[PDB]
């Protein structure tokens, strides 16, 4: 009612916030076609590489 | 003392209680109206007693009201005000001199209240801030431009204090 | 300038707007300037000033007669 | 390629820490080496161990250094064991045999260490306790003068 | 992969509008808060005071105080810059909206954190004055003794995680927040956090860019500690835990809500108290909060412990 | 596995450059003991926390020994904080 | 001149704006007049709503506002915090004892104005001048400073 003036630079605090989490979501995902996988350990990484060389077999 | 006064006092120790009790009080201060004033456009409350900017009055025939009696400069405690009297050409008694130092004066209203004619007066102008120091230096026309410029609202103030000077 | 009562307009153009107060008062006598160059800050007349500033009660229209 | 600038630097640190006039540089190339020795370990794959070194070297004892430099007085001053293989790896990077039965489930650096440090080897634990310990209570009676 | 860059730079640029923003906004809410009114003549509700106040500290004309070695008075705000935004390339706002998927994420933060004390003592040794001097080493010494207890709750939170993925820690709190059973926790933290960055009742404290960049790492440190607090306690991007309807808000949403709640509590906390004294500081920080936060380790492990509830 | 330095390595590297842009943007145009106890005591408790690092993460592996191996440790330590408490190196 | 006359004006007048709407002055009270400075930072005038916020250092102040009775043992104090000031810098006098010596005008300890001291931009008369006479002070000089042609002069010369 007369406290949502004070909420202005706040709501820009929390779109810059927003907006530094999607640019990473849309960019990471422009030249992978995949998001970030959370937890890669050994296995994972053998096996993106094991998908590259597949891929590129066939 | 009593267990339940040491477990009460320890517990508002730790759970920081008296701190909350503040923390409510300034939130509730939050949502609340605020009491600034936008000052370009709204001015704050003053009163007709005001003492702000000097003003030369005369009379609504034309003529000055001052009579060069010098009474406003020997009351001004501030040795501000420099009067010239001398014969006119019909023989009245007027100023051909009177300046006041804005650097000197203190605006205690004095020279208002010693003035046998309600020559000099303080109007309710107080936006007179100046770029240069000279400027600051009213003189005899500059007052004189006040007056005229200020008449109505320094003569219906006038009027307003007739009951109580 | 919503819900309020334009009070008066002067030579100037600047309009005079006065709202109702109960019992703390704010944004009741204020002045929208007819120029944006900056307005000088000091556009008021004599005849508007002392009703502004709370000094008189009369508008300024009152006190021109 | 990073190995060797890596080290390089990390040389030419040190050189400078036990050749520096003014101590303050050499608190900062002290640092400076620390700070290249956790890249260099983390090329091992020793993630922990390179963190550790940014929080104990240059998060504690550097700190440490800088404060008694500081406000004190800031005053003036091979083929043997494991014989190197030969740049031939244009054959030998194809014969890289990898197994998956140890990818299936992978321990991190930390809770490896962690499952032997406290059960196994925990006496030696207990040493190093001790050994704080020691350095507590001798920080007191060497340096200490109240009211 | 010449779009790291752009990443970086879509996390760098909108982290200092955002810290300019905050302090437009810590200067609003204050002015809230004691019955007026903050800036507001520049902008329409003043959201272009801070571009103004920018362009004023960047055209001042300014002299270097060349009267030191010159290199370390001009490098020590710009490595506490440094350690301040490098701790936001492990931070996630969503499930895969994270830069860099570390698997030592909370120990990197606590790395980074604890080397945050060189920029502040480097700047109080090169201005040769010897007050200034002092001071940077009374911040410095309390900056320390609150990161004891920081890494303290670090190690209560990640003992009912079982790893130190900070995009795991939010996962881990899919069945209810850590804010709820470590409420106590929650505040401890949150006050360390505050006196970690030299704020609230907890702050006792050259020109141009200098201290620009001092400044901005301040308030920077102050966005990343009200995310840690909403990434550890308040399950980071995870919606409300009940009702389950409002599914179609985004979780960078939800991330951005908490983080705005805590700068808000920075502001009302700072807003509402008076400050402490140095002889308090330390004896606090050292008699309150380490045996606390040790003895809330302890509870934890044991309680997790004797039940067999551990991850 | 360890392939997510590289963008916080990119990360510094670009963070100094935009600080020394903006670092150009303006060019265009005596002793106390107590600070030495406080980081003796910060050291050790530095440590302290480096301990506990393996053993929360591993701590559902150990059970009931390693947990008791570390309340040994703590117990020792918190007899050194005790020693540092009452000999008055905690205040001011 | 085709764009010089336009993109200097743009440029300058982006210059001005900044200035003015960000005004950092160095409230140098000394006297009565610092209670009127108080009661115009305070809720009811907001001082703050305009952009001007005060400064305890003179390494960051744009501004100065001498506001009371400047004394002959107070004068190399005074100067020196002004030299200390960066140079796109002014000073606004408030009250009459800054202004010229006011009601102590004619003391032996008095300096006569702070005019002999620090070139002084602004006169602010009153004793103590209103709070919105002190905010009249102000919206003249940011008046004063969207009259500052810096680029276009830079270029003539
Ligand atoms: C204590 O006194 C002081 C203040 O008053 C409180 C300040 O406000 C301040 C600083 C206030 C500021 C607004 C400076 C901050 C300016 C910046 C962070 C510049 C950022 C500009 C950019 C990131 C470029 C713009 C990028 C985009 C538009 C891309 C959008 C995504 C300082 C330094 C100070 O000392
Ligand atoms: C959803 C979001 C909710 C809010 C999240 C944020 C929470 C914080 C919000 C703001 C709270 C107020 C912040 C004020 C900041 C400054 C406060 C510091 C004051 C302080 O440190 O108090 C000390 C003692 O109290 C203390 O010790 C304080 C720490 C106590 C932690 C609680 C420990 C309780 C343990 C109970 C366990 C029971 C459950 C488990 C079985 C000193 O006080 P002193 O002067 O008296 O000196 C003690 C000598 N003896
Ligand atoms: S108001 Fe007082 S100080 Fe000013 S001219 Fe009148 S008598 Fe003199
Ligand atoms: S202004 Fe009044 S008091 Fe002063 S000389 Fe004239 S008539 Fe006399
Ligand atoms: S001008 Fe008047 S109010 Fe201001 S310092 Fe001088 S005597 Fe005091």
């Amino acid at each position: 009612l007369v406290w949502l003036e004070a909420m202005l630079p706040l709501g820009i605090i929390g779109g810059m916030l927003c907006i530094m989490g999607n640019s990473q979501y849309y960019i990471h995902k422009a030249y992978h076609g995949r998001p970030k996988h959370i937890g890669h350990d050994e296995w994972d990484v053998a096996m993106e590489r094991r998908d590259k060389k597949v891929v590129e077999k066939a | 003392k009593d267990w339940n006064t040491v477990f009460e006092r320890s517990i508002n120790t730790l759970f920081l209680t008296e701190m909350v009790r503040g923390l409510s009080l300034t939130l509730k201060y939050f949502f609340d109206p605020k009491v600034t004033i936008n000052y370009p456009f709204e001015k704050g409350p003053l009163s007709p007693r005001f003492r702000g900017e000097h003003a030369l009055r005369r009379y609504p025939t034309g003529e000055e009201r001052c009579i060069a009696c010098k009474l406003c400069e020997a009351v001004c405690p501030a040795q501000a005000i420099t009067i010239e009297a001398e014969e006119r050409e019909d023989g009245s008694r007027r100023t051909t001199r009177y300046d006041i130092d804005m650097t000197k004066c203190i605006y205690c209203g004095f020279c208002q209240e010693a003035c046998p004619v309600d020559a000099i007066v303080e109007g309710p102008n107080f936006e007179f801030a100046t770029e240069t120091h000279e400027e600051l230096l009213y003189d005899k026309e500059k007052l004189l431009e006040n007056g005229d410029r200020w008449e109505t609202e320094i003569a219906e103030n006038l009027r307003s204090e007739s009951l109580y000077r | 300038n919503i819900g309020a009562t334009l009070v008066g307009v002067d030579k100037f153009g600047n309009k005079y707007y006065q709202k109702l107060g109960d019992t703390q008062y704010g944004r009741h006598r204020w002045v929208e300037y007819a120029s944006k160059d900056r307005y000088n800050a000091s556009q008021v007349p004599a005849e508007w000033h002392g009703w502004l500033h709370f000094i008189t009660d009369h508008t300024g229209d009152e006190l021109l007669s | 390629m990073i190995l060797s600038v890596l080290s390089s630097l990390a040389l030419v640190s040190g050189l400078m820490v036990v050749r520096a006039k003014n101590p303050v540089h050499s608190v900062l190339f002290f640092i400076l080496v620390f700070c290249d020795t956790s890249g260099l370990l983390l090329l091992l794959g020793l993630d922990f161990f390179a963190m550790i070194f940014l929080v104990v070297y240059i998060g504690a004892i550097a700190v440490l250094f800088l404060f008694v430099v500081m406000m004190f007085h800031i005053q003036i001053a091979l083929d043997n064991e494991s014989i190197p293989l030969l740049p031939t790896q244009r054959n030998t990077t194809s014969l890289r045999y990898t197994v998956y039965a140890g990818k299936v489930r992978s321990w991190t650096n930390l809770e490896t260490l962690g499952n032997l440090l406290y059960t196994y080897y925990f006496v030696w634990f207990l040493v190093s306790s001790l050994i704080l310990l020691v350095a507590m209570i001798g920080a007191i009676v060497l340096t200490m003068h109240r009211t | 992969y010449i779009a790291v860059p752009a990443e970086i730079l879509g996390i760098i640029l909108p982290l200092l509008l955002g810290v300019a923003f905050l302090v437009l906004a810590e200067r609003k809410v204050m002015a809230f808060v004691q019955r007026r009114k903050g800036p507001d003549v520049v902008g329409s509700f003043g959201l272009l005071q801070p571009l103004a106040d920018g362009l004023k500290l960047i055209l001042k004309e300014p002299i270097s105080p060349s009267s030191a070695n010159f290199f370390l008075f001009r490098m020590a705000p710009v490595a506490t810059f440094m350690l301040s935004l490098v701790a936001w390339a492990v931070v996630p706002f969503d499930y895969g909206m994270v830069l860099s998927d570390l698997n030592i994420g909370l120990l990197y933060l606590f790395a980074i954190s604890s080397l945050g004390v060189y920029g502040i003592i480097i700047a109080g040794r090169s201005s040769n004055s010897k007050y200034a001097f002092l001071g940077a080493l009374r911040s410095a010494a309390q900056m320390v003794s609150y990161e004891v207890s920081i890494g303290l709750i670090l190690i209560t939170v990640l003992i009912c995680v079982g790893s130190c993925n900070l995009s795991e820690i939010v996962m881990a709190q899919k069945q209810i927040w850590f804010g709820i059973p470590l409420f106590p926790v929650l505040v401890m933290f949150f006050i360390s956090c505050l006196a970690e960055t030299n704020r609230a009742p907890f702050d006792l404290p050259y020109s141009s860019m200098g201290f620009a960049l001092f400044f901005l790492g301040e308030y920077a440190n102050m966005i990343l500690m009200s995310g840690l607090c909403t990434l550890f306690f308040l399950g980071g991007w995870l919606p409300i835990l009940d009702l389950p309807i409002f599914k179609k808000i985004p979780g960078s949403i939800w991330f951005s809500i908490k983080v705005l709640f805590f700068l808000f509590l920075y502001i009302w906390v700072r807003a509402a108290f008076p400050r402490y004294r140095y002889d308090q500081l330390m004896g606090l920080g050292w008699k309150v909060f380490l045996p606390l936060s040790l003895a809330w380790v302890v509870s934890v492990s044991g309680l997790l412990v004797t039940f067999q509830w551990l991850p | 596995m360890m392939l997510e330095f590289a963008p916080i390595f990119i990360y510094l590297v670009i963070s100094l450059l935009v600080s020394l842009i903006l670092l150009g943007v303006p060019f265009l145009f005596r002793f106390d003991i107590r600070f030495y106890l406080v980081s003796i005591l910060f050291l050790i408790f530095d440590l302290e926390v480096t301990f506990f690092f393996p053993w929360a993460v591993s701590l559902n592996k150990i059970d009931l020994f390693g947990f008791w191996s570390m309340m040994a440790f703590l117990f020792i330590l918190t007899i050194g904080f005790l020693y540092e408490w009452k000999r008055g190196a905690l205040d001011w | 001149s085709k764009a010089a006359e336009f993109v200097i004006s743009k440029v300058d007048d982006l210059m001005n704006w900044a200035r003015t709407g960000s005004i950092w002055p160095m409230t140098f009270g000394l006297a009565c007049c610092a209670v009127e400075m108080m009661h115009t930072g305070a809720a009811r005038y907001d001082l703050d709503r305009f952009g001007i916020i005060f400064r305890p250092s003179p390494r960051q102040s744009d501004c100065m506002i001498v506001a009371g009775t400047l004394t002959n043992k107070m004068a190399p104090a005074l100067r020196k915090v002004y030299d200390q000031m960066p140079e796109p810098r002014w000073v606004i006098s408030m009250g009459s004892c800054a202004n010229g010596g006011g009601y102590y005008h004619y003391s032996y300890s008095v300096v006569r104005g702070c005019d002999r001291i620090v070139p002084v931009d602004i006169y602010v008369p009153g004793c103590p001048p209103t709070a919105e006479a002190l905010l009249y002070g102000l919206l003249q000089l940011q008046k004063k400073i969207n009259r500052r042609k810096d680029f276009l002069h830079w270029w003539n010369k």
